[PDB]
């Protein structure tokens, strides 16, 4: 259910159903909790990043108790985080607000 | 690492909790100290400290490092 | 709330006492100062809330990353971006936050 030009809200459900049919398309997961810092400083950044790569499924998870189970399994210690994933799999992470390691991430994703 | 281990600061590391060097930055870099723990988990119970590494200097000093900023030594 | 309260004045503050600067946007210190207030509310412990924990009980215990934690207190590294150093490039001129702004910010994000 991503919507390609803008970013998706996921939730513990709705995740790897998404993962398991991006196909080529790498996905990248903004794994934040709404009282952060950093996450609040990195949206708009992430919102414009969704609206320049279209060959790219932007999805955020908010990392709160109802999404407790995933967020466990998919790993995260510093909010946010940003998981880059291509076939089923997490291929590439970029820990804490870093755009440019973010870009760089997408890039290699892409490419 | 081992609790017990000697090591050296061997990374830039300013701090400003030094008792000497109250709420002034300075480099623990090049000092020698014993670590005094390694934080890996409470009672069984695994926690995430990003500085793992504590270590203890003279006057009972204590900070924490990541593994690639100490060395051991012998 | 009295939670909130106390906690906002403990930030202005701690960034006095540590000659440390709230971001130029303040709606970045606000809702850092909401998020330590809740941890403390539901542990007894400020928690960072720019941190996922595993075992909060236990990290309380730990307290590594109980406000202001091992990083901010040893090497003023503030992750949080609440307590910024005067070389930051986000870090502002001031140590002190209306209350009415925290309450703005809060109720932006419902
Ligand atoms: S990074 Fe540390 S000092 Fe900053 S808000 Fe989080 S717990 Fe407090």
């Amino acid at each position: 259910e991503a919507i390609v030009g803008k970013v998706t809200e996921v939730n513990k459900d709705t995740f790897w159903p998404i993962v398991k049919a991006a196909g080529d398309k790498p996905v990248v997961l903004d794994m934040f909790t709404q009282w952060c810092g950093p996450s609040k400083a990195m949206a708009p950044k992430y919102e414009k990043l969704a609206e320049e790569y279209l060959d790219v499924i932007f999805l955020k998870l908010d990392c709160n108790q109802e999404n407790k189970t995933l967020a466990k399994e998919l790993g995260i210690r510093v909010v946010p985080t940003f998981k880059i994933l291509k076939e089923n799999s997490v291929v590439g992470e970029v820990t804490g607000a870093k755009y440019d390691k973010l870009l760089e991430a997408i890039q290699a994703a892409r490419s | 690492m081992n609790v017990g281990d000697r090591v050296r600061v061997t990374s830039s590391v300013v701090v400003y909790h030094h008792p000497e060097h109250k709420k002034t930055a300075f480099d623990l870099q090049g000092m020698e100290g014993e670590v005094a723990a390694v934080l890996t988990e409470w009672q069984g119970r695994p926690i995430s400290a990003n500085l793992p590494v504590l270590v203890k200097f003279e006057q009972r000093f204590k900070a924490h490092f990541r593994p690639d900023e100490v060395t051991l030594i012998e | 709330n009295k939670t909130l309260a106390a906690m906002k004045n403990f930030a202005e503050q701690y960034a006095k006492r540590t000659d440390t600067y709230f971001c130029s946007d303040l709606s970045v210190t606000a809702v850092v100062i909401e998020g330590l207030a809740r941890h403390k509310e539901e542990l007894g412990s400020p928690l960072c809330p720019c941190r996922h924990y595993e075992d909060k009980e236990a990290e309380v215990k730990n307290t590594f990353w109980n406000c202001p934690c091992v990083p901010m207190r040893e090497r003023k590294e503030c992750h949080c971006m609440l307590f910024l150093t005067p070389d930051n490039d986000f870090a502002g001129d001031a140590q002190d936050i209306p209350m009415e702004t925290l309450e703005e910010v809060k109720a932006s994000m419902a």
